[PDB]
């Protein structure tokens, strides 16, 4: 029996339980975005704003249900509407991480017909 | 001064009023497709007309009060009858119901007409409601689901993969504190959700409020440990609506994300009330379909699950169990794919090869998340992802709490399996053909997954299907 | 320091834990009798054990958490399996459930365990719950019926004959004022009660509160005219519990005696709440069993009506439809006599010739008045009085509103027929042999009865029975 | 079509829709009481107290449901506990009607196991 550590083992949603994505594996996910015609977008957060938290509920009555702070991160530029080129997405990953080297950075993609984010995973950890 | 049509007392055939084969259905009519098995000596037209009459405006003998109103305006109409291939005494009878027959926003009322009395008529041997066309004008009278799939993902901040849940086990007999202990250990290993078993309500071995508090502690501990939003479906199912609401209120006051309700054993009136409460207070509502197979298992009699799913969509639920196809409970693939679309999508075209008898337009009513649960384990993961795609919750109760290393490792095994399958699909791999390879590769990588792979390697559930199209 | 029994991960047969043929049932156990049809290759012992396990404490693979509690204390137990004569692949599996498994006062909870998931297992082809032994210790946790037969007769001041009711017709399409007009004319001719059709709730053609007010006027007019207490079952069935309660409150505030609820389409949680409201406010509660034949018609699968009747007795209702035996809906004589006793009596011995699988002790829970309704007319009166005796309500909807002279004469015809049969029985006449003579004599005397006698003289409902013992 | 008169057509529950009971028919009902071991009892009321009415509801809040005045009538003597002789019941009918010749009088019978009145019909109208 191996024990799953509770210590320093925070996760970042989709693909956090796999080995860290290689550059090839990230590029394959970008290809999937472009193949399905979804809208790529980068988001980022400093370490203090990257993890779900509850501090704003101090201002609430009994209405905290499914309210959490730090679900929203900061948008890098704008969603890449019309982008059909994976190399443009990869270039923006480089630009975003160059500008914010100490930030958490995630690549997401939007579907405008469901009007929902349809994929997302972390591309940089401080 | 000739006499017009008047009141003539006595019995006449139902088909004289209720069999109308040249009727052009209106776009506001509710349509029903009944698989009907007449008694010997009862013409199909008369049987279909009896079903139409006794689910709408008619009784067994002519009544004078028809003349005060307009039976043309209100009557249910058997407007088409099809033979069933393979069957010498089964017919599909199609019945149209004016929209004025129904109470706005009441699934209870709709069922009371369409399935209230006609299944017990002596003149038929068996009757099954296969499908209902719910027109947009009637759909718009329902609040519907509290949130629906997009809003749920947005509240949870969870995108890009199926959600993962797990029913706590033993079904009954655990204490409140052991329930929370099990929940914490499950959630912390990578499951998004755990849940009360459908029959875990409030009992001598574990009172509900005790469970809710220890489960809250577990949710918040696992969320803080993992950094991912967690939930546990706390059961609001109760003996009375007052008790149901007290349980929902306690979940609200603990700030936790999700409750569950057994919509058929609790009932549509209570379910619809709870869904409205959940809309008003921001709670996700998971729906368990306990008792559905009493109604929906047999091909010749009852109500098909697709109708029970439409009815739940209308009454309201953020999740609804959909079956697994491959697990311990029955659900044929094509049947299931059809009603999954009816649960999730905005517009579903007629498709008799998937049991969809009518085009269904949901007119923007939120989609309900299908929940695949029951006798599934890591080797089923590729098939589940292939069948359902990302918009589903896949639940592993025994498949988590039966892992040899305990709940956290069991959770991790399932989360790894799901993520590996999701990644493989996104990379272009065909999960229907390469699923075993994907799992085998993941088993070699992850110790927790490997332990699950070994224990359940030869476990399959393959039986003759009863509910065939 | 040898090793004791520990956790071993993996799948094993359910019968190793849940088939216990030497178990001595306890007097507080809830017992179930399941008619079970296993898939080929599944031993009956394993199928019965699966049903016991998955309706109590078990899932498909061994879970470690069993060790924190006592599975001996909590597990459901398949304790006996009988072959079914005439059947090569049907068995009666008997399952005992500890009383600790159940939420006090919750029919919802009891059904969720016993019938929640097991009917959909792939390992069985069909499953029917035939009977439940509800022990006195569990019966005592229910409020039960608001009033029950004795209290109802005492409130109405009506003794010495069956009660007479009538469903207003057309089922749907009448206005509120025409509803009241029909009701007044029915009640004033000798019916004790009229009722909303089960599907009359609130609709574009007639909103509920309008109906309640005009029906109140009709009740009070007919009561003042006849000098006999009158009622009309105003339907509280609704889409939400809040709407259901608003309707019950309006009946309370009008001072009228009786409301109705569709317990299966509204649901047990709402029904139990309404029954408690009716107890607290002195309203009689008539229960309509709409949708029951979806569940209870077929011999091989579903739940027998006797269980649905026990469940209603527990949840609460002053009346419950029982079938007619002789009318338009199915109900075999011996089957019906058995569940009528289960509805009305305090103590009913096992009797497999009437489908009573277990001795049932109701421990003074009030009896529920059986309501015989559907396709009956004056010529059926002797048979109805013979089958049910005085403690029943006999309802003639089409048999009143289909009389050639209108509702008051139609009501009088039924009241005369009932009183003539009652008098004849009290004088020593055998209604099973002399019933035709009694009606013929009464038809010659009463002009209103004679008109009904002539119109429906050749009308009978005689078909092959599906729900055979 | 014959019209059922609404005028002066008040009824008295069981057997009111049949021809008035003859003495033979009353005696047959008494025989049925005695054969089943039920407890005969006579009740009576003056005309002003014989018909269901609602006047006490002036004192109520919203609790009139299944409350009516004049369901209770006045007991003649006591229930005839132990009576197994129809002639004793008939003699009491004569005594009661002799004492109250202008009253409504009904014969009822009680079942002590169900604890409910199990039969009843009018034997005298003023
Ligand atoms: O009680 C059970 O069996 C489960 O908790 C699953 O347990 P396991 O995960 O341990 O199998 C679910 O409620 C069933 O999936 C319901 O069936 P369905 O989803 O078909 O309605
Ligand atoms: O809708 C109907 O058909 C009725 O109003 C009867 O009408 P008629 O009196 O005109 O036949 C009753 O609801 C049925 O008796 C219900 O069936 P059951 O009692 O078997 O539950
Ligand atoms: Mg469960
Ligand atoms: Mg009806």
């Amino acid at each position: 029996m191996m024990v799953w550590t509770p210590v320093n083992n925070k996760m970042f949603e989709t693909f956090s339980y796999l080995p860290p994505l290689t550059d090839e594996q990230i590029a394959a996910q970008v290809d999937y975005i472009v193949a399905n015609g979804w809208i790529p977008c980068l988001e980022f957060a400093e370490a203090d704003k990257a993890y779900v938290s509850n501090e704003s509920a101090i201002r609430f009555g009994s209405v905290s249900c499914l309210y959490y702070d730090n679900r929203y991160w900061t948008m890098w530029k704008l969603p890449m509407f019309g982008c059909r080129d994976p190399m443009q997405v990869l270039r923006e990953i480089v630009a975003c991480t160059k500008a914010f080297p100490d930030a958490y950075v995630r690549l997401v993609a939007f579907d405008n017909q469901k009007q929902v984010q349809i994929m997302g995973f972390l591309v940089q950890r401080p | 001064t000739k006499a017009g049509a008047g009141f003539k007392a006595g019995v006449k055939d139902y088909r004289l009023t209720y069999y109308t084969p040249d009727y052009v259905v209106r776009d506001t009519d509710i349509l029903a497709a009944f698989r009907m098995t007449p008694q010997p000596g009862v013409p199909p037209e008369e049987c279909g007309a009896a079903v139409a009459a006794e689910s709408s405006t008619g009784t067994w003998t002519t009544v004078w009060t028809d003349g005060l109103t307009s039976l043309d305006r209100y009557k249910g109409r058997c407007y088409d009858i099809e033979p069933v291939p393979g069957e010498d005494n089964q017919y599909i009878a199609y019945v149209a119901y004016p929209i004025d027959l129904f109470e706005e926003g009441s699934v209870t009322n709709m069922f009371t007409s369409i399935v209230g009395n006609v299944f017990g008529f002596k003149a038929l041997r068996a009757l099954r409601l296969e499908d209902l066309r719910i027109p947009p004008a009637y759909v718009k009278t329902f609040v519907g689901p509290p949130h629906g799939i997009q809003v749920e993902r947005d509240k949870l901040n969870k995108y890009g993969r199926g959600l993962l849940g797990c029913t706590i086990k033993p079904k009954l007999g655990l204490s409140a504190k052991n329930y929370g202990r099990a929940v914490y250990e499950c959630l912390r290993g990578g499951l998004d959700f755990t849940k009360d078993d459908e029959n875990v309500n409030s009992q001598p071995f574990m009172r509900w409020r005790d469970r809710f508090l220890f489960v809250a502690e577990a949710i918040y501990k696992a969320q803080a440990e993992t950094g991912e939003v967690k939930g546990h479906y706390l059961n609001a199912t109760a003996g009375t609506c007052e008790e149901m609401m007290k349980r929902a209120v306690c979940a609200k006051e603990l700030g936790v994300p999700i409750i569950m309700h057994d919509y058929l054993t609790g009932g549509f009136t209570a379910n619809t009330s709870l869904a409205i409460y959940c809309r008003d207070n921001g709670l996700l509502l998971h729906i368990h379909r306990a008792m559905h197979a009493v109604i929906d298992r047999q091909r010749n009699h009852g109500i098909h699950f697709r109708v029970l799913a439409k009815a739940l969509r209308m009454s309201g639920g953020d999740h609804l169990h959909s079956g697994t196809v491959v697990g311990k409970l029955e659900g044929e693939r094509e049947v299931t794919l059809g009603f999954v679309d009816l649960m999730r999508d905005d517009y579903v075209e007629k498709d008799r090869s998937r049991g969809i008898y009518f085009t269904q337009d949901w007119c923007s009513m939120p989609g309900v998340m299908p929940v695949a649960s029951g006798g599934i384990h890591v080797w089923h993961m590729p098939a589940l992802v292939e069948i359902f795609g990302d918009d589903a919750c896949l639940q592993f109760g025994g498949g988590t709490l039966g892992h040899p290393w305990g709940n956290a490792p069991g959770a991790a095994a399932n989360r790894v399996a799901l993520e590996a399958c999701t990644q493989a699909r996104n990379e272009g791999r065909d999960l229907a053909r390469e699923g075993g390879d994907v799992i085998r590769s993941a088993c070699k990588w992850s110790p927790e997954l490997a332990a699950a792979c070994e224990v359940w390697k030869e476990i399959k559930f393959e039986f003759d299907t009863i509910d065939k199209l």
